DNA sequence: ACCGTCATGATCATATTATTACGCCAGACAGGG
DNA sequence: CCCTGTCTGGCGTCCTCTCACCTATGATCATGACGGT
RNA sequence: UUUGAUUUGGUGAGAGG
C-alpha cells in the first residue's frame, strides 16, 4: 500500500491505519493456523518413509562420500566448511593443501579439534563419507552415520536414526513460511571451470560454452566465490588473474543471444532468401 | 450397549449384517418359491450391493444410511482413516498411570526434578503405595489398604515420600514434535495443583505459561525407570538432536 | 443535566469529537429479524405469510378439491419462561390456523362448489423468542446465530490462470437462485461455451436456447451484428463501417471516390477511419478471397429447386457463392468474427451442437437431467417449465432480483421471482462482453455479495420445507378420500411440521448452545456473523480469501474480534453501529458533507453504494461549524485510502467507535496495542467469570452502560417513579403520576433472580442496588446483575501492581500475586452444579428411593433425612450420599426356586446382592436448592409433599402480596382523587377502607373514576380466585416425562472456588498467565509510604508481544488512584463541603477541548458527600477508543494527586528491606479471572475402568480415565533407545488385561517386572481383517 | 517420492498403517504377501520391542537364535 | 349391581428417497494428427 | 499410434475440555372403561 | 459334595495450547 503507517505505537494509530494493520495481521493468524496441519503430515510422512533404519554395524567397508563443500551462492561464502564437516567421517584421508600429506586419516571423525586444524590449513573440500553411500544392507553403518548429535561420539549401533532424522526435519515445519552483469565484492584470484573460450578483437576473452563457472579463489586455496557466466560474455578479465575489490569482471546481454564465432573471414548467407525465410522490416527512428 | 434411558444405541455393523441377512433369507425363500426370472435378478442384485456395503461403504453409489443422512460405518471404516484401528488404537493407545494437569514455574528446581503435586502423586502411585503399606504390616488385606488411602491419613504421606524418591516420571507437552518433548524427571511434592517445570526445560518444549497443559507417565516397570533416567531424564538432553546447539539455553 | 444515577459516580470522559449518534439497542438483528418473522403481515411478504401463501392453496390430482388459506394465530404459552427452564419444556407457542375446504363439481371448475369448511386447526409448536434475545429448547437457553452467504443473483467469477495450465483465462457466469436449480455457463480451453446444471454434465450452451424456442437465424440476429455485400455489378461490392477495420491489416488496397485509401499490407488508422466516416464511404471492393471464410447468419433457399443453397451458421466458399449468385440473391448477410472485438464464440457452439429444433433440445435436456429413460414431448416441456420457469421449484428472492437487475445494468428493481428468455441472453451477453474484454469480474469477498440472514429468515425456510413435506401428504389424502365427509384437521397432521422446526431449533450447525457467564458474553454471541452451517463454508476445506479481512469491512464487521484457532475470519463478530439493510445486506451509518459543512444528519450506506462515494476519515479536525481545518484531508474513495482535497469529500464517519465490534471497544488505549494482543484481549475478556463482589473499571471506555443496560442481567426501570419497599428478593417502584395509566392503579414490583445456575456453571446473581425512598427514571438501573455495578459493567477487578522481575517466579508469562489478594475474598468465584438423579423402572420391579438402605451405616445417613434426598443446607464433602438410591443387586447368584419372592420375607431377601448408590467426590460444596418431580400416578413420599406445601405456600404468599400490594396502590390513587371535591379529612377513615366510594361527591369525573377502580378491583378478586386455584393446579399435578422414570431429583451444590497457584488470569490487553506463587504480604515490594504492591508482572512480555497500551492503562490508573486518594484524605478529615467542591470540580475539568463539561453548582451540597462516597476508593475515567487520553492529559492528572510524573515510584524490597535501583513502574491494572482453573483440569489415574470393545482405558476426566499416549510420543520413544518404556508402554499399562492383573501383583508384591502377552486390540484388529474375505494368521 | 516409496515396502503393516489401507490390503492379499517384522512400526503395532533401542540387543539374540 | 360393547394400549416384523460453494495431485481413459 | 483434456480417487495437525441429541410404522389380541337390564 | 468385587458406544457444534 502506498501510503505507510507513520504512527508507531506510542504514538497513537488513527483508524485506517488500524485497519491496514489488522489485514497484515489476520493474514498471519491464519497462515499460521492452516500452516500446522502441513507441517504435522509432513511429519508423519517423514517418519513412516524412515520408520526401519536403525544403526546396526559399525563398518560398510568402503571408500565412496559425498564431497562436501562450502556453498556458495554469489554473495559472500554463506555456510563454512565446519558447518558442514564437523563430525561425519572423511572418506579418504585428507590431503593437507600444501603437497601430498596425510592430514587426517582416512577413518577418523572430524570433531572440534579436527575441524580447527583444518581452518588453520585452510583445506578446500573434504570427501566424506554420507548415509546414502553406505554399503550396509537393511541399516545404516556407525561410520557412514557420522557423530551422535546431542552425544559427543559416534552414533552407538542401535540407535533409531532414521525416526530423529524425520522428526529433525518436520519440526521446524512451523517456523518456514508457507505463503544484468556480476559485480565482485572482495579481492582476490580468478579461475574458470567448464570454460572453453576464445580472444576476441579487442582483447576480452568470451566464452564459447554456455555452463561456464566463475570462481574466485583466494590467496590461501580455498573457494571464497562463484558465478554462472553466459555463452559469449564479455570478460573483463582472463584465467589466474589477480583484480581488485569492486571491479567489474563480467559482462553481457541476456535480452540478445549471441551467435560468436571462433574465426574470422567473410559472411554468407546460407539458405537466407527474403520473402520466405527471412523478412524485410528497415528499421523506423533509426535507418539501419 | 445402552447409553443413560431405556433403549439400545445399536452400532453400524448390525444393521449392515442384519440388513445382510435379511436378504438372504428372502432370496433363499424365492429360490423355493421359484419366483421369475427379474424378481430374482432383483434380488441377487440387492443382496450383491448389501454385501458390498458391509465391507466397503460408500465405494459403491452413494451410501447407505440409517439416521439420519449421515451414512453408517463398516467394517473397511473401523480399518482405514484417521479413526480406524492403526492410527487410533495400535499406533496410539490410552494409558493407565497418567495424569495431566496445568503447568507453572517453580524457578527453585534442579534441572533433573520437576515438582508434582500431592493429589495427582497420590493417586498415580496407588499400587506402590499399597505395595508399601503391605510390606510394613500397617494393615493386612488390600481392602484395609485402599480405604487407608481413600480417607488420606497422617501415615501414607511419608510412605508416599518413600516410593517417589528415586522414581523417575515422564513429563510430555501435548502436541510432541520432536524427542525432547518427552523428558523424564524426578518428582517433588507440591502443595498445589500444577506441575511445576524448571524454567529452562521449557524452551525444549516450547511450553510457555500461558494455560499449558502436561501429562505424566509412570515407568513401571524397572527397565523403565533405568530408561528414564539413563536415556530420558532432562540432564541428558543438553543438546539438540536435529545440531549441535545447546537446548538448555537460558531464555 | 443527568440521570440521578449518573449523580451516584459520574464516571470522568476524555475524548475529544463530540457524538452525533448514540449506540443503538445492541440486540436488535435477534428481536428485529423474528419480530419479523412472528407478526399478523398484511400485503403477503415477509414473515409466515410467505409461507403459507406460497404453500397454499393445495390443489387435488384432478379432483377438483381444494384447501386453502385464511389467516393463522398464535396462542399464549401454556408455561412462562421460568417455569419452562424449572421444569424443562420447550418455550413454545401453539400455531392455530385457519384452513378452508372447497370442493368444486363435474364439468365445471369455473362453477359454484357445493359446500365449503372453514375451520381451526392445530399444527407445530414454534418456539418463542425471550426478550433477551434467547430461545429456551430444553431447559437450556440458546441462541440462533446470524449466517453469512452468498447474495442470490448472477454471479461472474473468472477461473484464473490454474486451469489447462497455459494462461488462458477461464469464465463462468453462476446464476445463484434462492431457491431451485443453479446454472452456470462457462468456457473451456477451446473457446466454447458450456451450460451446465446443478453441477451436472456438460452441455454446449445455445442448446438452451433453442429451448426458448429461437430459430438459429434469431439466435445470429442476437448475438452478432451483420455484414452487407451487395452484389453491384463489380467483384461483389461491401457496404462498410470501418469502426470494425481499427487495427486490422487488409489483404489489398482500399480505394474509394478514385483515390487510395488504404494500402495493402498496412492497417487502417483511426484517421483514416476518419477519413472514410468524413467522406461517407459506403460501398468498396472486395477480392474473391474477401469472402472466403466469412461466416453466413440465415438460410437462403433457391427457388427452382426448393432446397437449400448455404445453412446457417457457414463459412462460404467458391461453389457456394456461385449457387447462391446464380439463384436471384443481391444481399448477402455474414456476421464480423474479430481477433479481439468479437470472437465467434456463439458460433462455434453453433457447430458443435448436434440438435436442430425445439424437440431435440429439450430431449437432451431432459436426458442429461434423469439419464437413460424414454423422453416424451410432455414430459420434456414439463420438465423445462419446472426447472426456471415454475413458481413452484424455482423463486429468485427480491434480494435476487434486485441482484440479477443491478449486475446486469437495469433499471426496474422489480421482477418476477422467475427467470424468462431475456435474462438468460442478457447473461451470456455479460458473459461475452467480458471476455471481449470490456467489463471487469465480480470477487467473492466484497459484502455487496455476502447476505446476512438471521433467526427469522432461516426459520421461515425450515418450516416452508415443512410445508412441502405435508403438502405431499395432503395432496395424497385430498383425492383419495369420500367427500364430503371430512374436515380440515383429518387431513393435514403436525408432525413434519413441528419435527422439522425442532428439528432445526434442536440440533442445527447454527442454533448453538449459548456461552453465558458474563454479560459481555452474551451480547457478543448474539452479535455474530457465522460464515459456517448450511449452505456456507466448511472448516477443514476453505481456504485462503475467506479468512482474510477485505476493504469493505470498515464499519460494517469487527476486523479485530475473531476466534484464533482452526476458524479465524469465518466467525465474525458484527460491529457496534452496524444495522441490516431492507434486503439483508450490511450497511453502516454516516454523516452527509454537504459542499462545505458537515450536516449533523445520519445517513445509511450499503456496501456499493460506499465504493461510489468518498467517505472523510471518523477523525478529522474540523472548527465548531464543519468546515476542514486542513486543506488535505485522509479519505478513501473506492476500497483504496488515500489524501484529498478538502471539499470534495462527501461523508464523514458518525464516530471513531465505529470499526470495533462491543468485545473489543471495551479496551481502554485500543489504538496502542498490537492488532494480534488485541485480539487476544477481546477473546479472553468474552472468556471471564464473575467474581464475588465486582467491582468496576477504574480506566473504562463509557462503552459499559450500553453493553450492561441493553443487555439482560440487570433490573431496568419500566416506568419511573419513588421506590417504596426494597428487599433483597424483590423491588417495588410506585410509579409517578405523569407518567402513569388511568386505570389500573400501578405500583410495579419487580422480582429478582437469585442464586441459580447459568449454562457455564457460574452464579446469575441480581443485587439490589437502590436504597428506599429513592426517585428513579425512566430507563434506569434498578437492580445490578452478575459482573455490573451500579449499572456499569465490571468483569475482573482493579489491583495495585508492578513490572519487575521478582526473582524468577513470574518467568515466562506467570504472575505472582500477595496474600494480600486471598485474604480479602476478591477473587472468590461461586460455581453451582447440578447432580441429577433419576428413578428409572427395570425388572424385579422399580427403584426405591427411601432411607431403608443397606451396607451404609450411622456416619453416611446422618446428613439424610427420613425419605433419602439430603437436606437443603447440609455442607458435603467429596463422597457422601446426596440421594440414596437402592436397585443395584443384578444377578450375583441366580434365585435357586426360579423366582421365589412369596417365603422368607415380604417381597425378596434383598436379591443377592445390595449397595446403596453412592456418590464420588472432588468437589465440597453446600445444598441450595433441591428439585423433585414425579410422574403422575406415582406415590409422593413426604418430602415430595413438604416440596409442594413449601411451594403451594410461597405462590400462595405470592399473589396474595400482588393482591395486598396493588389494593394498597389503588387505596393511595382514591385518596390522592378524594383530596378535592367532597373530601372528607376526618371522616375518612372512621369506616372500612373497602368502601371509599360512596362518600358525598356527585356524578363527575371523580365518581367515574371510582367506579372504574371498583371495577379493576372486582376484576382483581375474580382474578385472584381463579389464579390461585390454576395455580395450585400447577403445584399439585404431574409431569410429562422419560419413558419409565418414577421421580427426578435434582440437587445443586454450590461450591466457592477461592484462587490457587494455577489458575488463569489475564488482564484486557493480552497478557496471560498462570499465576505461580501466592507470596506472604511481607516479601512484596513496597514503596516509601508503606503500601505493598499487590501483584508483580514480567516487564519482558512488552517488547516483543507488542502491547503498549497496558502501561498507559497502567499509569492513568495511577493517576485515577492518587485522585481517590486525595478524595480520601479530604473525606477522612471531616471537612466541610466546600473544599470537596473545589477538589472534585478541579478533577473533572482537566483536559483539552472534551466533551464532559461539569459543574457542581447544581449539586445542592448532599449528592457532593455522596458522590464523594463514591469516588473513595478511585475515580472511574472513561477513555473511548481511538479519541483517547494522550500523554500529556495523563501527565497532567498524575500532577493533581502528588504522584511522580514520570509514573515510576522507587520501590523497597520485601526480603532484603534494600532498594531496588532504577525506580519501577506501578500502578492500578484491572485484572480478570478466567474460567480454565486448575482444579477442573488436574487428573490423576492409577487404574480405572476399561473400555468394551478395545480394552484399553475410558478417556476424558468425567469418566476417570487415563491421558493418550499419542502417536508422536510413540515417535519420541523410538528416537531415543528407550526399549522396555514402550513396551509397557503399550502392552502392559494399557492393553492387555492378563498381562495387567499380573503386573498389578507384581508391583503390589514389590517384584518389578512384566510378562508382556499381547495387545488384545491387535486380535481386534484381527478380527476385523479376518471378518472380511481375507485370512489373516500368525505363523509359526 | 515418501508416500509412494512408503507405500511400496515390503511390510504390509508398515504400508497400512500409513495412508490408504484398502489398496495395501488387498495388494497384500492377492500376493499372498508376508511380513517379516523386521522395523519399528511392525514392533509397535504387535505389541513387542522395538528393534532399535534397548531392544535391539534382544533382536540380536532373537536373530541369533534361528 | 351384573352383563355386554366400544375404546385403547401392548407385541411385531417391513426394509430405503426430494442438493450444489476445496485444492492439488497422481492415475487411468477415450480422442485425434 | 504418442500427446492430451478429462474424470475419478485420495490425501489434507496433534493433545485436551464443556454442552446437547439420538427411526417410523401398520395391524391386532387383549385389557379397560361405558351403558342396558 | 462349597471360596469371587467386575463393564457406560457413534454424529455434530464450541473453547484452551
Ligand atoms: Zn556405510
Amino acid at each position: 500500500i502506498e501510503t505507510p503507517i507513520t504512527a508507531n505505537f506510542r504514538e497513537g494509530l488513527n483508524v485506517l491505519q488500524y485497519f491496514i494493520s489488522t489485514h497484515g495481521a489476520r493474514k498471519g493468524l491464519a497462515d499460521t493456523a492452516l500452516k500446522t496441519a502441513n507441517s504435522g503430515y509432513l511429519t508423519r510422512r517423514l517418519v513412516d518413509v524412515a520408520q526401519d533404519l536403525v544403526v546396526t554395524e559399525d563398518d560398510c567397508g568402503t571408500h565412496e562420500g559425498i564431497m562436501m563443500t562450502p556453498v556458495i551462492e554469489g554473495g559472500d561464502v554463506k555456510e563454512p566448511l565446519r558447518d558442514r564437516v564437523l563430525g561425519r567421517v572423511t572418506a579418504e584421508d585428507v590431503l593437507k593443501p600444501g603437497t601430498a600429506d596425510i592430514l587426517v586419516p582416512r577413518n577418523t571423525l572430524l570433531h572440534e579439534q579436527w575441524c580447527d586444524l583444518l581452518e588453520e590449513n585452510s583445506v578446500d573440500a573434504v570427501k566424506v563419507r554420507s548415509v546414502v553411500s553406505c554399503d550396509t544392507d537393511f541399516g545404516v553403518c556407525a561410520h557412514c552415520y557420522g557423530r551422535d548429535l546431542a552425544r559427543g561420539h559416534i552414533i552407538n549401533k542401535g540407535e533409531a536414526i532414521g525416526v530423529i532424522a524425520a522428526q529433525s526435519i518436520g519440526e521446524p515445519g512451523t517456523q518456514l513460511t508457507m505463503r544484468s552483469s556480476i559485480q565482485v565484492k572482495n579481492k582476490g584470484s580468478i579461475k574458470l571451470s567448464n570454460v572453453k573460450s576464445v580472444v576476441n578483437s579487442s582483447g576480452k576473452l568470451v566464452i564459447t560454452s554456455r555452463n561456464t563457472e566463475l570462481k574466485l579463489i583466494d590467496e590461501f586455496g580455498r573457494t571464497k566465490e562463484s558465478y554462472k557466466v553466459p555463452y559469449g560474455a564479455v570478460l573483463a578479465k582472463g584465467d589466474g588473474e589477480q583484480v581488485a575489490g569492486g571491479e567489474t569482471v563480467a559482462n553481457w546481454d541476456p535480452h540478445t543471444m549471441p551467435v560468436i564465432t571462433e574465426v574470422s573471414g567473410f559472411v554468407r548467407f546460407t539458405d537466407m532468401i527474403d520473402g520466405q525465410t527471412i523478412t524485410r522490416q528497415t528499421d523506423e527512428l533509426t535507418g539501419l | 450397549v445402552p447409553l443413560d434411558g431405556g433403549r439400545f444405541a445399536t452400532s453400524d455393523l448390525n444393521d449392515l449384517y442384519r440388513r445382510v441377512i435379511n436378504r438372504n433369507n428372502r432370496l433363499k425363500r424365492l429360490l423355493d418359491l421359484a419366483a421369475p426370472d427379474i424378481i430374482v435378478r432383483n434380488e441377487k442384485r440387492m443382496l450383491q450391493e448389501a454385501v458390498d456395503a458391509l465391507l466397503d461403504n460408500g465405494r459403491r453409489g452413494r451410501a447407505i444410511t440409517g439416521s439420519n443422512k449421515r451414512p453408517l460405518k463398516s467394517l473397511a471404516d473401523m480399518i482405514k482413516g484417521k479413526q480406524g484401528r492403526f492410527r487410533q488404537n495400535l499406533l496410539g493407545k490410552r494409558v493407565d498411570y497418567s495424569g495431566r494437569s496445568v503447568i507453572t514455574v517453580g524457578p527453585y528446581l534442579r534441572l533433573h526434578q520437576c515438582g508434582l503435586p500431592k493429589k495427582m502423586a497420590l493417586e498415580l502411585f496407588k499400587p506402590f503405595i499399597y505395595g508399601k503399606l503391605e510390606l510394613r504390616g500397617l494393615a493386612t488385606t488390600i481392602k484395609a489398604a485402599k480405604k487407608m488411602v481413600e480417607r488420606e491419613e497422617a501415615v501414607v504421606w511419608d510412605i508416599l515420600d518413600e516410593v517417589i524418591r528415586e522414581h523417575p516420571v515422564l513429563l510430555n507437552r501435548a502436541p510432541t514434535l520432536h524427542r525432547l518433548g518427552i523428558q523424564a524427571f524426578e518428582p517433588v511434592l507440591i502443595e498445589g495443583k500444577a506441575i511445576q517445570l524448571h524454567p529452562l526445560v521449557c524452551a525444549a518444549y516450547n511450553a510457555d505459561f500461558d494455560g499449558d497443559q502436561m501429562a505424566v507417565h509412570v515407568p513401571l516397570t524397572l527397565e523403565a525407570q533405568l530408561e528414564a533416567r539413563a536415556l530420558m531424564m532432562s540432564t541428558n538432553n543438553i543438546l539438540s538432536p536435529a545440531n549441535g546447539e545447546p537446548i538448555i539455553v537460558p531464555s | 443535566v443527568y440521570s440521578y444515577t449518573e449523580k451516584k459516580r459520574i464516571r470522568k470522559d476524555f475524548g475529544k469529537r463530540p457524538q452525533v449518534l448514540d449506540v443503538p439497542y445492541l440486540l436488535s438483528i435477534q428481536l428485529d429479524s423474528f419480530q419479523k418473522f412472528i407478526e399478523q403481515d398484511p400485503e403477503g411478504q415477509y414473515g409466515l405469510e410467505a409461507a403459507f401463501r406460497s404453500v397454499f392453496p393445495i390443489q387435488s390430482y384432478s379432483g377438483n378439491s381444494e384447501l386453502q388459506y385464511v389467516s393463522y394465530r398464535l396462542g399464549e404459552p401454556v408455561f412462562d419462561v421460568q417455569e419452562c427452564q424449572i421444569r424443562g419444556v420447550t418455550y413454545s407457542a401453539p400455531l392455530r390456523v385457519k384452513l378452508r375446504l372447497v370442493i368444486y363439481e363435474r364439468e365445471a371448475p369455473e362453477g359454484t362448489v357445493k359446500d365449503i369448511k372453514e375451520q381451526e386447526v392445530y399444527m407445530g409448536e414454534i418456539p418463542l423468542m425471550t426478550d433477551n434475545g434467547t430461545f429456551v429448547i430444553n431447559g437450556t437457553e440458546r441462541v440462533i446465530v446470524s449466517q453469512l452467504h452468498r447474495s442470490p443473483g448472477v454471479f461472474f467469477d473468472s477461473d484464473k490462470g490454474k486451469t489447462h495450465s497455459s494462461g488462458k483465462v477461464l469464465y463462468n457466469a453462476r446464476i445463484i437462485p434462492y431457491r431451485g436449480s443453479w446454472l452456470d455457463f462457462e468456457f473451456d480451453p477451446k473457446d466454447n461455451l458450456f451450460v451446465r446444471i446443478d453441477r451436472r454434465r456438460k452441455l454446449p450452451a445455445t442448446i438452451i436456447l433453442r429451448a426458448l424456442n429461437y430459430t438459429t437465424e434469431q439466435i445470429l440476429d442476437l448475438f452478432f451484428e451483420k455484414v452487407i455485400f451487395e452484389i453491384r455489378d463489380n467483384k461483389l461490392q461491401m457496404e462498410l463501417v470501418p469502426e470494425r477495420l481499427r487495427g486490422e491489416t487488409a489483404s489489398f488496397d482500399i480505394e474509394a471516390n478514385g483515390k487510395v485509401y488504404v494500402e495493402k499490407g498496412r492497417r487502417i488508422t483511426a484517421r483514416h477511419i476518419r477519413q472514410l466516416e468524413k467522406d461517407d464511404v459506403k460501398l468498396i471492393e472486395v477480392p474473391v478471397e474477401y469472402i472466403a471464410g466469412k461466416v453466413v447468419a440465415k438460410d437462403y433457399i433457391d427457388e427452382s429447386t426448393g432446397e437449400l443453397i448455404c445453412a446457417a451458421n457457414m463459412e462460404l466458399s467458391l461453389d457456394l457463392l456461385a449457387k447462391l449468385s446464380q439463384s436471384g440473391h443481391k444481399r448477402i448477410e455474414t456476421l464480423f468474427t474479430n481477433d479481439l472485438d468479437h470472437g465467434p464464440y456463439i458460433s462455434e457452439t453453433l457447430r458443435v451442437d448436434p440438435t436442430n429444433d425445439r424437440l431435440s433440445a429439450l430431449v437432451e435436456i431432459y436426458r442429461m437431467m434423469r439419464p437413460g429413460e424414454p423422453p416424451t414431448r410432455e414430459a420434456a416441456e414439463s420438465l423445462f417449465e419446472n426447472l426456471f420457469f415454475s413458481e413452484d421449484r424455482y423463486d429468485l428472492s427480491a434480494v435476487g432480483r434486485m441482484k440479477f437487475n443491478r449486475s446486469l445494468l437495469r433499471e426496474e428493481i422489480e421482477g418476477s421471482g422467475i427467470l424468462s428468455k431475456d435474462d438468460i441472453i442478457d447473461v451470456m451477453k455479460k458473459l461475452i462482453d467480458i471476455r471481449n474484454g470490456k467489463g471487469e469480474v465480480d470477487d467473492i469477498d466484497h459484502l455487496g455479495n455476502r447476505r446476512i440472514r438471521s433467526v427469522g429468515e432461516m426459520a421461515e425456510n425450515q418450516f416452508r420445507v415443512g410445508l412441502v413435506r405435508v403438502e405431499r401428504a395432503v395432496k395424497e389424502r385430498l383425492s383419495l378420500g369420500d367427500l364430503d365427509t371430512l374436515m380440515p384437521q383429518d387431513m393435514i397432521n403436525a408432525k413434519p411440521i413441528s419435527a422439522a422446526v425442532k428439528e432445526f431449533f434442536g440440533s442445527s450447525q447454527l442454533s448453538q448452545f449459548m456461552d453465558q457467564n458474563n454479560p459481555l458474553s452474551e451480547i457478543t454471541h448474539k452479535r455474530r456473523i457465522s460464515a459456517l452451517g448450511p449452505g456456507g463454508l466448511t472448516r477443514e476445506r476453505a481456504g485462503f480469501e475467506v479468512r482474510d479481512v477485505h476493504p469493505t469491512h470498515y464499519g460494517r464487521v469487527c476486523p479485530i474480534e475473531t476466534p484464533e484457532g482452526p476458524n479465524i475470519g469465518l466467525i465474525n463478530s458484527l460491529s457496534v453501529y452496524a444495522q441490516t439493510n431492507e434486503y439483508g445486506f450490511l450497511e453502516t451509518p454516516y454523516r452527509k458533507v454537504t459542499d462545505g459543512v458537515v450536516t449533523d444528519e445520519i445517513h445509511y450506506l450499503s456496501a456499493i453504494e460506499e465504493g461510489n462515494y468518498v467517505i472523510a476519515q471518523a477523525n478529522s479536525n474540523l472548527d465548531e461549524e464543519g468546515h476542514f481545518v486542513e486543506d488535505l484531508v485522509t479519505c478513501r474513495s473506492k476500497g483504496e485510502s488515500s489524501l484529498f482535497s478538502r471539499d470534495q469529500v462527501d461523508y464523514m464517519d458518525v464516530s471513531t467507535q465505529q470499526v470495533v465490534s462491543v468485545g473489543a471497544s471495551l479496551i481502554p488505549f485500543l489504538e496502542h496495542d498490537d492488532a494480534n494482543r488485541a485480539l487476544m484481549g477481546a477473546n479472553m475478556q468474552r472468556q471471564a467469570v464473575p467474581t464475588l463482589r465486582a467491582d468496576k473499571p477504574l480506566v473504562g471506555t463509557g462503552m459499559e452502560r450500553a453493553v450492561a443496560v441493553d443487555s439482560g442481567v440487570t433490573a431496568v426501570a419500566k416506568r419511573g417513579g419513588v421506590v417504596q419497599y426494597v428487599d433483597a428478593s424483590r423491588i417495588v417502584i410506585k410509579v409517578n403520576e405523569d407518567e402513569m395509566y388511568p386505570g389500573e392503579a400501578g405500583i410495579d414490583i419487580y422480582n429478582l433472580t437469585k442464586y441459580t445456575r447459568s449454562n457455564q456453571n457460574t452464579c446469575i446473581n441480581q443485587m439490589p442496588c437502590v436504597s428506599l425512598g429513592e426517585p428513579v427514571e425512566r430507563g434506569d438501573v434498578l437492580a445490578d446483575g452478575p459482573s455490573t455495578d451500579l449499572g456499569e459493567l465490571a468483569l475482573g477487578q482493579n489491583m495495585r501492581v508492578a513490572f519487575m522481575p521478582w526473582n524468577g517466579y513470574n518467568f515466562e508469562d506467570s504472575i505472582l500475586v500477595s496474600e494480600r489478594v486471598v485474604q480479602e475474598d476478591r477473587f472468590t468465584t461461586i460455581h453451582i452444579q447440578e447432580l441429577a438423579c433419576v428413578s428409572r423402572d427395570t425388572k424385579l420391579g422399580p427403584e426405591e428411593i427411601t432411607a431403608d438402605i443397606p451396607n451404609v451405616g450411622e456416619a453416611a445417613l446422618s446428613k439424610l433425612d427420613e425419605s433419602g434426598i439430603v437436606y437443603i443446607g447440609a455442607e458435603v464433602t467429596g463422597g457422601d450420599i446426596l440421594v440414596g438410591k437402592v436397585t443395584p443387586k443384578g444377578e450375583t447368584q441366580l434365585t435357586p426356586e426360579e423366582k421365589l419372592l412369596r417365603a422368607i420375607f415380604g417381597e425378596k431377601a434383598s436379591d443377592v446382592k445390595d449397595s446403596s448408590l453412592r456418590v464420588p467426590n472432588g468437589v465440597s460444596g453446600t445444598v441450595i436448592d433441591v428439585q423433585v418431580f414425579t410422574r403422575d400416578g406415582v406415590e409422593k413420599d413426604k418430602r415430595a409433599l413438604e416440596i409442594e406445601e413449601m411451594q403451594l405456600k410461597q405462590a400462595k404468599k405470592d399473589l396474595s402480596e400482588e393482591l395486598q400490594i396493588l389494593e394498597a396502590g389503588l387505596f393511595s390513587r382514591i385518596r390522592a382523587v378524594l383530596v378535592a371535591g367532597g373530601v372528607e379529612a376526618e371522616k375518612l377513615d372512621k369506616l372500612p377502607r373497602d368502601r371509599w366510594l360512596e362518600l358525598g361527591l356527585t356524578d363527575e369525573e371523580k365518581q367515574n373514576q371510582l367506579e372504574q377502580l371498583a371495577e379493576q378491583y372486582d376484576e382483581l378478586k375474580h382474578e385472584f380466585e381463579k389464579k390461585l386455584e390454576a395455580k395450585r393446579r400447577k403445584i399439585t399435578q404431574g409431569d410429562d416425562l422419560a419413558p419409565g422414570v418414577l421421580k427426578i431429583v435434582k440437587v445443586y451444590l454450590a461450591v466457592k472456588r477461592r484462587i490457587q497457584p494455577g489458575d488463569k488470569m489475564a488482564g484486557r490487553h493480552g497478557n496471560k498467565g498462570v499465576i505461580s506463587k501466592i507470596n506472604p504480604i511481607e516479601d512484596m515490594p513496597y514503596d516509601e509510604n508503606g503500601t505493598p504492591v499487590d501483584i508483580v508482572l514480567n516487564p519482558l512480555g512488552v517488547p516483543s508481544r507488542m502491547n503498549i497500551g497496558q502501561i498507559l492503562e497502567t499509569h492513568l490508573g495511577m493517576a485515577a488512584k492518587g485522585i481517590g486518594d486525595k478524595i480520601n484524605a479530604m473525606l477522612k478529615q471531616q471537612q466541610e463541603v466546600a473544599k470537596l467542591r473545589e477538589f472534585i470540580q478541579r478533577a473533572y475539568d482537566l483536559g483539552a477541548d472534551v466533551r464532559q463539561k461539569v459543574d457542581l453548582s447544581t449539586f445542592s451540597d448532599e449528592e457532593v458527600m455522596r458522590l464523594a462516597e463514591n469516588l473513595r476508593k478511585g475515580m472511574p475515567i472513561a477513555t473511548p477508543v481511538f479519541d483517547g487520553a494522550k500523554e500529556a492529559e495523563i501527565k497532567e492528572l498524575l500532577k493533581l494527586g502528588d504522584l511522580p510524573t514520570s509514573g515510576q515510584i522507587r520501590l523497597y524490597d520485601g526480603r532484603t528491606g534494600e532498594q531496588f535501583e532504577r525506580p519501577v513502574t506501578v500502578g492500578y491494572m484491572y485484572m480478570l479471572k478466567l474460567n480454565h482453573l486448575v482444579d477442573d483440569k488436574m487428573h490423576a489415574r492409577s487404574t480405572g475402568s476399561y473400555s468394551l470393545v478395545t480394552q484399553q482405558p475410558l478417556g476424558g476426566k468425567a469418566q476417570f480415565g487415563g491421558q493418550r499416549f499419542g502417536e508422536m510420543e510413540v515417535w519420541a520413544l523410538e528416537a531415543y533407545g528407550a526399549a522396555y518404556t514402550l513396551q509397557e508402554m503399550l502392552t502392559v499399562k494399557s492393553d492387555d488385561v492378563n498381562g495387567r492383573t499380573k503386573m498389578y501383583k507384581n508391583i503390589v508384591d514389590g517384584n518389578h517386572q512384566m510378562e508382556p502377552g499381547m495387545p488384545e486390540s491387535f486380535n481386534v484388529l484381527l478380527k476385523e481383517i479376518r471378518s472380511l474375505g481375507i485370512n489373516i494368521e500368525l505363523e509359526d | 517420492g515418501i508416500t509412494k516409496a512408503s507405500l511400496a515396502t515390503e511390510s504390509f503393516i508398515s504400508a497400512a498403517s500409513f495412508q490408504e489401507t484398502t489398496r495395501v490390503l488387498t495388494e497384500a492379499a492377492v500376493a499372498g504377501k508376508r511380513d517379516e517384522l523386521r522395523g519399528l512400526k511392525e514392533n509397535v503395532i504387535v505389541g513387542r520391542l522395538i528393534p532399535a533401542g534397548t531392544g535391539y540387543a534382544y533382536h540380536q539374540d532373537r536373530m541369533r537364535r534361528r
